[PDB]
């Protein structure tokens, strides 16, 4: 497979930065990393609906083909880091598993 | 994981997995793809659907939930190949992989 | 009646014949198939399979097509040469009902 | 003449970015002139600049946005009232000049993330 995101973005003000990561059959689940290497969220989501991540998570994303537009919240500034966006193509087989080289989140700077 | 197998015979993809956390293959959803991605069978939510099959191997496997292993009946001299099982447990949350396992399988002529 | 010829080491497609008219799911009936000796091959009970009460012999080789209801049976014996019949009940909530049986003839040519 | 500098930094949320820039020294009393530029889509620029003696603050008479101090192999900038658009790769390059000899140095410049006002 292959997933590529965003070379690079900044967070805004308040803490949110959202990336696009787009991976190349319905049942999709992205998996947010992060460089150690730990696990920020995750969700599954059918081919075209909004994402989930239990209830308590720290992201928000929505899908439409190809990509899903993720959105990681409260961030600060030691949160800033590469932050990997893998996605595994569950149900339907055939499987898939492709990784991100991560998009690098800039948010080192509170207010 | 290698197996031989016989031109015209049988061959036996074991998929390995050993049930810990004990659940049936309802709240489970397993298949097996060869080098090529493509699809043996699959095992949905404790019915076996065929909506992804691929011609070649349709009609031609058979699950023994038993051993969780998987039948590959009338071998070819192309089946020569790696496969894959896969188990999902499709949680509320969404279907996470659980298991994933490798078998090489060399068809002698 | 509807017999059908299968090879030794083949396959044979038990046909259960029905023809649903009144729609219904698997989920909403029971299949199973048996022999000439009450045994079982396989079940699909509201929907899914359970292999609890299936004969070792018919276990592992067999498989449902919920498309044309039929049932392959793999790896043909020298003994699976018999009759076979197709049930089908309907789980109801005052309780299961029969609404479905019928029978085919296995030769298996050696 | 090697001149380098922190990989990236991200100015506060006031505006103010700064970075240490460090060159090879000279073994003999003298004068340094620090120059901070900055690239756009490519059109360079002058930000700021100042000359120094070996160890003492930057006077940047310039009153530019720029206040650094200096002490052995490099000095520390800190440019000033930062905002969204500046956000750039500011080379920081160092001339050697008096006495003899000259020696040019430059940086690959450190990459100032400050898009983000209040």
């Amino acid at each position: 497979m292959h997933v590529a995101q965003p070379a690079v973005v900044l967070a805004s003000s308040r803490g949110i930065a959202s990336f696009v990561c787009e991976y190349a059959a319905t049942e999709v689940r992205v998996t947010v990393l992060r460089q150690q290497v730990t696990e920020v969220c995750a969700a599954t989501y059918m081919m075209g609906n909004e994402l989930t991540f239990l209830d308590d998570s720290i992201c928000t994303g929505t899908s439409s083909g190809n990509q899903v537009n993720l959105t990681i919240q409260g961030l600060r500034a030691m949160d800033t880091g590469l932050y990997i966006c893998k996605v595994e193509l569950m149900y339907p087989p055939p499987y898939y598993l492709g990784i991100g080289n991560g998009t690098q989140i800039y948010v080192i700077d509170p207010e | 994981l290698k197996i031989q197998a016989y031109f015209n015979e049988t061959a036996d993809l074991p998929c390995q997995f050993a049930n810990s956390q004990n659940q049936s293959l309802s709240e489970l959803v397993v298949f097996w793809q060869d080098q090529e991605n493509l699809v043996l069978n699959e095992v949905y939510l404790g019915k076996e659907k065929f909506d992804s099959v691929h011609s070649k191997y349709m009609g031609r496997t058979s699950f023994d939930s038993d051993s969780w292993t998987l039948r590959l009946h009338n071998l070819q001299i192309k089946d020569k190949g790696l496969y894959q099982c896969i188990i999902h447990h499709k949680k509320p949350t969404g279907m996470i992989r659980i298991h994933q396992m490798n078998s090489e399988l060399s068809v002698l002529a």
